[PDB]
């Protein structure tokens, strides 16, 4: 006869510690990520919507103006380097209307 | 030229070439009086020493010095003859090499397999044509205002936009859960620290009134200790706060990119930043859907050659970004980029594949809109206008990109593609 051990607060205290704003924090994985890659479990902790990286690189210096040049670097005008240079020489015949290079590689 | 085109695996094919005896004694030879030249002794050479001796003994450390050039010759001379474009990584395991004698290595690369295009009118894409409505200006300027917001309070009327500050008390399906209770938490309406059914019973009220609200958590929640439960909250309303509207001053207007700081600037200022964002943004949604589809429609063995290549691309963009790690990049984990690289792969070799099969053609005029937009996102189109179309190098890349794009469209012509009209709610404004 311990039910008052059970019962003693409401179950231990309420049932164990607290937080800010008490309840079990599950996700919500939609977003703008529309259905296209797996990520059936995400985690990630909040989050802010979606696009928040832009006017920062997060990166050696580049947010203002005044140290934004020089480094420069915040992948601004975007550029494919898909190795060597692009035909190489010997393409024979990939049988396209113009040598498409993504990807290409030997090095 | 002596060889033995082997094939490991699939694409693994082995062309294990083993250079002629007499070809390398040769070479290396020639390779010697080259040495000579370059120390300019060959001159002084009066050729009282026979070139034989030269050769053998001397010549017998500067053996594979040679050999690693004369790899590479034979490499290319089988590429060429085998009409083989080289993938992979060019691996020569060296057999063995004796005394002027022939040296066996096993040059493993990789081939381009069988590529088949399928599944390409089953992919479903959406092409969702958004812009910035005068609802969407006024009404994302208006959350602006709102994030941005002086913190006043009012005497007992809560909205849906509005702040509180309460205690509460609640228990789900009857047990006072996981704390129970959550003292003095400042409750600014238009969070998302709390589900619907909770915000909705404290965003029409007055304070003074500590009353219970009835929620329930979601079949899709993913917390299963909460899942179907009915959740009671004693909500104690203490107080009544604002986050009122700032004042749109000309000296802060102006800071949004207005010259002179005019309210219709702002509004006409954020239409074309707010598109130059969203048609961009438009281009990523349709082309991932066509490519998500193309990928998942679509079977091929894919060369690690290409998967290094896009894995190296995304290495320099991580490490950019990651405190920008000079050319560290090459030891970025693999692990981290080998999916969406490899993906980005089958991208290339299926849209390859289309632009063969549609037989396309990078447009100028449509590469000239692609650089004049792109560089309108910034306050230096010109230089940028200049650093592609004044650099054939360049705008071949910009030609890549184009003629990659036409690709796509030319997959979407094929493709079951739902064309909409519709607000700027609908594409990164997806906030659930």
């Amino acid at each position: 006869v311990d039910l008052d051990e059970a019962v003693q607060r409401a179950l231990e205290f309420a049932k164990k510690e607290g937080n800010t704003l008490v309840i079990v924090t599950a996700d919500h994985a939609h977003a703008s990520q529309i259905v296209a890659p797996d990520t059936k479990a995400p985690g990630l902790t909040q989050a802010l919507n979606t696009k928040d990286g832009a006017v920062m690189v997060m990166s050696y210096g580049n947010s203002e103006e005044d140290s934004q040049e020089h480094t420069g670097s915040q992948l601004r005008i975007a550029a494919y380097g898909p190795h060597a240079a692009n035909v190489v020489g010997l393409t024979d015949q990939t049988d396209l209307f113009y040598t498409m290079k993504a990807a290409l590689g030997l090095k | 030229m002596q060889v033995s085109v082997e094939t490991t695996q699939g694409l693994g094919r082995r062309v294990t070439i083993t250079i002629a005896a007499d070809s390398i004694e040769t070479a290396v030879k020639s390779e010697l009086v080259n040495v000579a030249k370059k120390v300019r002794i060959d001159g002084f050479r009066k050729g009282k020493v026979p070139m034989n001796i030269v050769a053998q003994r001397y010549g017998a450390s500067v053996r594979q010095d040679v050999l690693g050039d004369l790899m590479s010759r034979n490499f290319i001379d089988a590429i060429i003859k085998e009409k083989i474009n080289p993938a992979g990584a060019p691996t020569y395991v060296p057999g063995e090499y004796k005394l002027g004698e022939d040296f066996t290595y096993s040059v493993e690369f990789e081939v381009y397999p069988e590529v088949e295009l399928q599944g390409l009118e089953a992919i479903e894409v959406e092409k969702p044509i958004v812009e910035v409505t005068d609802a969407d200006v006024d009404g994302m300027l208006d959350t602006l205002r709102k994030q941005q917001a002086t913190w006043k309070e009012k005497d007992g009327a809560v909205e849906a936009e509005d702040r509180v500050t309460i205690d509460f008390t609640g228990s789900v399906d009857g047990e006072e859960f996981e704390g129970g209770k959550a003292s003095d938490f400042v409750l600014a309406m238009g969070q998302g620290r709390m589900i619907p059914g909770f915000e909705d019973g404290i965003k029409g009220h007055k304070a003074g009134e500590e009353f219970t609200i009835d929620v329930t958590f979601p079949e899709e929640y993913h917390a299963e200790n909460l899942k179907g439960k009915a959740a009671k909250f004693a909500i104690n309303l203490k107080k009544v706060e604002e986050r009122e509207l700032p004042e749109l001053t000309a000296e802060f207007i102006k800071r949004f990119g207005v010259e002179d700081g005019s309210v219709e600037g702002l509004r006409a200022e954020v239409r074309k930043n707010m598109e130059r964002e969203l048609k961009s943004a438009i281009r990523n949604r349709v082309k991932s859907q066509a490519i998500e589809g193309l990928v998942k429609a679509n079977d091929i063995d894919v060369p690690a050659a290409l998967i290094d290549s896009e894995i190296d691309v995304l290495r320099r963009q991580a490490a950019q970004r990651f405190g920008g790690n000079e050319k560290q990049a090459l030891e970025l984990p693999r692990e981290l980029f080998e999916e969406q690289a490899k993906r980005r792969v089958v991208v290339g070799l299926l849209l390859g594949e289309v632009i063969r099969t549609n037989e396309l053609k990078a447009d100028e005029e449509r590469v000239k809109g692609l650089i004049e937009e792109m560089a309108s996102a910034y306050e230096d189109p010109k230089e940028v206008i200049e650093f592609y179309s004044k650099n054939k190098e360049l705008m071949d890349n910009m030609r890549n990109v184009a003629l990659e794009e036409q690709a796509v469209e030319a997959v979407l012509a094929k493709a079951k593609v739902t064309e909409k009209e519709t607000t700027f709610n609908e594409l990164m404004n997806q906030q659930a």
